[PDB]
């Protein structure tokens, strides 16, 4: 890929990118997933063993506060200001909010509301003031991108966001093991009750969590399961990996071209009745330039 | 009925 940019990449040094992230040491994982109910077209298999280089992964989705900063710093312009919307899930339109007649197919609980965007995350008459250490959401890829470039990191692929994710459990259903909710006690922020009807928030949250709610994994790793979804730098396809080759097996990067991009780790919304995507072998995928309500990232970097 | 939708694009309105 090769984005072009309106500000100048500032000088850091490695002290300063590494802050908050975690060194993840190079070797092997077990990548994929073989449920016997996975979707075919989520393309979650085969399992099959990857060598990664070492690399930094950041322990929280960047926050509002932090893409804040960026803004502050580069004036930088989001895609869904560009467009002048973005996707609110309908529960969290406030009455009279001011919606188009936008439908996404085969999911009418996605609004497209003018006026959504990072600092004003359910459209014109919300804010951020209450959430500076949330994910920041209305985030597009290219977005992300651009978060990272100037922070000097750059987007995880898929296999390092899910060697990272899976955080030392070989093949594990969860970040922490195979229980949902082990002693009865909630992991994630997803959906809880009858969805898209009702959320109980059973969890804690019916909306985002702040990024460092619940426990983190066995590397440190927080909210990789659940909250948000977390672009990835690859293109999307259900079965490039498929084949057996050092370059879906060392440091793989994904098709060389695409449509959409990854998206890993499932949101607040996932729900076993619906979409079951909050494994963390799990993924789907988003067009570079499409932003909603649920969908931030993480940043990764080479040490 | 069809593979639940996670991910809403920009592109699937038009
Ligand atoms: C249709 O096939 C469908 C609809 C809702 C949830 C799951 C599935 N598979
Ligand atoms: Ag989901
Ligand atoms: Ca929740
Ligand atoms: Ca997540
Ligand atoms: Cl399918
Ligand atoms: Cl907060
Ligand atoms: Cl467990």
């Amino acid at each position: 890929h090769m984005p072009s940019f309106d500000f100048d990449i500032p000088r850091r040094s490695p002290q300063e990118i590494a802050k908050g992230m975690v060194a993840i040491p190079g070797g092997t994982f077990r990548m994929g997933g073989e449920d016997p109910d996975a979707f075919p077209e989520d393309g979650e298999g085969p399992v099959r063993t990857v060598r990664l280089s070492p690399f930094l992964i950041d322990r929280y989705a960047v926050s509002n506060r932090q893409f804040a900063a960026f803004v502050k710093a580069t004036g930088y312009v989001t895609d869904a200001e560009r467009y002048g919307w973005s996707f609110v899930f309908h529960a969290h339109v406030a009455p009279g909010t001011p919606v188009m007649d936008a439908v996404v197919p085969e999911a009418p609980w996605w609004v497209a509301v003018p006026g959504a965007y990072w600092k004003a995350p359910e459209g014109p008459g919300s804010s951020i003031t209450d959430r500076p250490n949330h994910p920041v959401v209305h985030v597009s890829w290219n977005d992300a991108v651009a978060y990272a470039t100037w922070a000097g990191k750059r987007l995880p692929t898929e296999a390092e966001w899910e060697m990272a994710a899976r955080g030392g459990l070989d093949q594990a259903r969860y970040p922490w093991g195979n229980e949902l909710t082990p002693r009865g006690r909630h992991r994630c922020n997803i959906w809880q009750g009858t969805f898209p009807v009702h959320d109980t928030g059973e969890d804690g949250y019916t909306g985002t969590a702040p990024v460092n709610a619940f426990a983190p994994n066995g590397y440190g790793l927080y909210n990789v399961a659940g909250n948000v979804w977390e672009w990835c730098a690859d293109w999307w396809s259900a079965d490039w990996h498929a084949t057996e080759s050092p370059a879906t097996r060392i440091d793989p990067r994904g098709p060389e071209t695409g449509t959409a991009r990854v998206t890993k780790g499932g949101s607040f919304l996932c729900h076993e009745s619906y979409c079951n995507r909050y494994r963390v072998a799990a993924r789907t995928c988003n067009t570079p330039d499409s932003s909603a309500a649920h969908t931030g990232f993480r940043c990764a970097a080479d040490p | 009925a069809t593979t639940p939708l996670c991910g809403p694009s920009r592109a699937s309105i038009l």
